[PDB]
């Protein structure tokens, strides 16, 4: 009926295998889990002694596709989107030493109370 | 430094370090501990028995379990450093049960060996949230897992009265609890106030008083809770609230509950949690219960201020030493609490402020659900095969050809 | 060209938000700006979200 | 040194039994002399060795079983203020066991809530 | 014993001091009463002694469990020795049982045990 | 379960009934006992009935 999914996770392992069987494509990032590499090696159309070994060893901004979009399996460096999506993650270390820092207590208790959230 | 060459210093990328959740693992005399030590000293500022942020001090937040009594001499230096350090003897200290979960309550009170658990679970949930909205008027979203506050003396005089109960069957009238006395009973919630005598169940036209239906069906369940409500090791809870002092610390005592585990009575950078003296039975309760404290202080307070275009502030890291006792492989369910509440900041940490330490002589024994979460290892020396077997599968496979030095390191 | 997304951390909208002489617009819809009525839902739905509890259905 | 050995198959005996003249003694506690009082056990010991049973027990006997070993603990300790069922204070089992047997023959109706008659 | 144990332990904090007379339990075929497949048998035993392998090393207490059948015991009790001395195992079970706690589990300890004479 | 439990009743009263001298008399204890008097007592268990006339004892 004209419609298509992407499903984009970090953590494979934990998503529906229902729902991820059904995925002619993989573009596969550098996975860290063993189980997340176990499963996306299951998963995948193409594994024969150049996908299974990759996975684990691919760079930064280097991704590896598998499926029927192309005939050599091959790991593609992506250049970086303009304008970059807004991830934010928070650096511990930065954030120490930057002077003591002091929250407003009453306004997050009364948030944690379901009474502003 | 480096083993290669004295004169080398090791630097590590902070942000890419606590940041994340570390794995300190390694075997007994191998001096974890000491290791542990020395990161957190470097990350707080203490250097040669100094305190080097003596004019300004700095955002660093650490959080330690001590199961045993070690790291309390590691932060305990000269009055005149200016260095303050959150110490809190847990069994000396006012942590009521009433800022507890459903599963944390349950396994409290409720033993999972007897048969008929539902009847039992049921009531006492019917029991404490009735509690919790007679007690808290002005709140109006309460559940079972609100942190607020309610008797547990009245929730047991309830469940006695519930065993005790016997309703009256003749016409006319309906069908109500009867009393000796031969005072019907209108409103149930009476029996949290005293214990009650009711009338004797007789077949008789007269009288025809039948049994209740949670009537005998109690007797094991109450005489537990009775020991637990009279136990004088675990007056931590405030769980004796015929004392005046422990029905003084109700739900506006909330906000001094949680400065005093972040460090936040007048000033303080590292809080040594020492559960030692605690009961074993219930050493992983509070620990996944001030673990779910943190926790959703952290995620309220990034939710926040997510709507003011800005971040978490405060980030947070915890310190789990000797993880296997309460956070195990091959667990039942008295773990299941502690091991439910890691769980939710190995998984969700990252994001609202919080990291992980997971320090363990026997890294096998050890939950993989947390383990496998951990981006950075500092492994020191090990000696069971069955633990080097398992770290070299989960460090990177550029590490595996030097993941052999393990026996080695002295 | 159509495309929806899921986001539940809000962080795709920077990647399409580009000058307004480009004339390309994104539909952003936040918990502000969206409307879903509550009779579009089945019975699962709306027995999901109003008799839907912790405690023992009456 | 202090040592305590549980043993079940006996022996460990003539290890430790030498010669009177060395003034060495070994504490032996056997079935003879051992003096484990009962009212020193807390409510579970005290069911498993009176209430428990092969055959199903009754929703009246542990009930009164427990109120009446309560009663004996009050009235034979007077100076002690909380006692309860897991208190443990000097009660004499015959006395329980008269209470048992009385309550077990009774030949008065409940005649409503009126104290006397 | 434990109590005792805590209560001087108690005491002899407030002088500054600790335990100074501790006690060894030495247990003599631990299998029959802390047994790993038990029910309601052994229950009371169970958690009493299991309350010393957890708590008792800060009240001044040890314990040594002496088995002959280390599969039946209890493994809440045996994961917390930390010295083990081993004689000549026959059956495969406890074999591998042992193995898999010794700190020191190398090749040349694991195969160094139904050889021991 | 239920069969388990009129059957371990049965034997046990049986038990008593034919050895009244013996006291710690329990389901594992080797006296005798008659096997076709459990079977006369489940079988009239199985065809009870009991009289529920108000005022009579239900009997």
């Amino acid at each position: 009926y004209g419609l298509s999914l992407m499903v984009v996770s970090q953590r494979p392992s934990e998503v529906s295998d229902t729902i991820l069987s059904q995925c002619n494509n993989f573009i596969n990032l550098r996975l860290t889990n063993i189980n997340d590499q176990n499963y996306i090696k299951n998963l995948l159309p193409d594994n024969s002694r150049s996908i299974s070994e990759i996975l684990p060893t691919l760079g930064a901004g280097e991704c590896l596709v598998v499926g029927d979009s192309t005939p050599i399996p091959s790991i593609v460096k992506l250049e970086l989107p303009n304008p970059e999506p807004r991830s934010q993650s928070i650096k511990f270390h930065k954030k120490w030493s930057e002077s003591w820092r002091t929250p407003s207590f009453e306004e997050v208790i009364m948030r944690w109370r379901k009474e502003n959230g | 430094n480096l083993a290669q060459n004295e004169e080398v210093s090791f630097t590590l990328d902070g942000d890419k370090f606590f940041s994340k959740h570390v794995a300190v693992v390694g075997s007994t005399g191998s001096g974890k501990s000491c290791a542990v030590a020395k990161i957190l000293q470097n990350v707080v500022g203490i250097n040669d028995a100094r305190n080097i942020n003596k004019s300004d001090k700095k955002n660093s937040h650490i959080i330690i379990f001590d199961i045993h009594s070690e790291y309390k001499s590691a932060f305990e230096i000269d009055k005149n450093e200016d260095f303050n350090l959150n110490y809190l003897d847990v069994e000396k200290l006012k942590l009521p049960y009433w800022l507890m979960n459903s599963e944390e309550l349950e396994t409290l009170f409720i033993e999972s060996n007897e048969q008929n658990s539902h009847n039992q679970v049921s009531q006492f949930k019917r029991a404490v949230v009735l509690n919790k909205e007679k007690y808290n008027p002005e709140f109006k979203k309460i559940t079972y897992d609100s942190p607020v506050y309610f008797n547990i003396n009245e929730v047991f005089n309830y469940i006695y009265n519930l065993n005790e109960e016997v309703i009256n069957k003749i016409e006319g009238e309906p069908s109500l609890p009867k009393l000796s006395n031969g005072e019907l009973v209108e409103n149930r919630q009476i029996y949290f106030n005293e214990k009650l005598e009711f009338t004797s169940s007789n077949t008789s036209k007269a009288t025809k008083a039948s049994n209740g239906p949670f009537n005998g069906e109690f007797n094991r369940f109450l005489s537990r809770f009775e020991t637990k409500l009279t136990d004088k090791r675990l007056e931590f809870l405030l769980l004796n609230q015929d004392v005046e002092e422990n029905s003084k610390y109700r739900t506006e005592h909330f906000e001094d509950i949680l400065k005093q585990f972040m460090g936040y009575l007048d000033r303080s950078n590292v809080s040594i949690i020492d559960l030692s003296g605690i009961p074993f039975e219930v050493l992983s309760i509070t620990i996944s219960l001030i673990s779910r404290l943190i926790f959703d202080f952290a995620f309220h307070y990034s939710k926040l201020q997510h709507q003011k275009d800005e971040l978490n502030d405060i980030p947070f890291m915890i310190v789990c030493e000797e993880a296997h006792n309460y956070i195990p492989r091959t667990g039942g369910i008295e773990f299941k609490a502690a091991k439910k509440s890691i769980e939710r900041i190995a998984k969700e940490g990252r994001k609202y402020g919080l990291s992980l330490m997971v320090v363990s002589q026997r890294p096998s024994e050890v939950s993989d659900t947390i383990l496998s979460q951990c981006n950075n290892f500092i492994n020191l020396r090990l000696t069971n095969i069955n633990d080097q077997n398992y770290i070299k599968n989960l460090l990177p496979d550029n590490s595996r050809s030097i993941s052999e030095i393990l026996p080695t390191l002295g």
